[PDB]
């Protein structure tokens, strides 16, 4: 559910790459992971939360 | 830019076919796309930005399947989250090419 992204996440780098509440959910732990990558496991767990806090 | 138009008007497209048959709110999506192709109308630039967009274009059109071949709540919104995730994504890395050729535009 919830674990299952957490784990896609979980899956640095110059080369990377109802309703409302999913799409903002995904817009979230993009932009975190983004930031992570952008520094160029650690923290994705961490990400899925706040994420999920802010859209719920 | 020609390439870049080209590919980032055919991502358009696809965010509008899927928002046809998934119902998802990618408008504006869409609308960020066509401004910042607005914009574009440095080589290097325009392959990050073609092979981004169409790499975008595949992800969407297979998760907008798997919309279409859900079979309950949690298939459905683990692509919809999917679709999400990866417009983005492409978006944030577009926006960033776009705004570094304005800058090589420049000098």
């Amino acid at each position: 559910x919830x674990x299952x992204x957490x784990x896609x996440x979980x899956x640095s780098s110059p080369t990377i790459f109802s309703k409302e509440e999913a799409a903002k959910n995904a817009e979230e732990i993009e932009d975190a992971a983004f930031t992570i990558a952008n520094q160029h496991x650690x923290x994705x767990x961490x990400x899925x939360x706040x994420x999920x806090x802010x859209x719920x | 830019g020609a390439m870049a138009y080209a590919a980032v008007t055919s991502l358009m497209r696809t965010i509008h076919q899927s928002m046809e048959l998934t119902g998802c709110d990618l408008q504006p999506f869409y609308e960020k796309l066509k401004s910042l192709r607005a914009i574009l109308e440095l080589t290097i630039l325009e392959v990050e930005i073609v092979e981004v967009a169409y790499t975008t274009e595949d992800m969407v059109d297979s998760e907008s399947r798997n919309v279409f071949l859900a079979q309950n709540l949690e298939e459905r919104s683990r692509a919809m989250w999917e679709i999400f995730f990866v417009l983005e994504q492409a978006l944030e890395c577009i926006d960033s090419t776009v705004k570094q050729w304005m800058a090589t535009s420049d000098s």
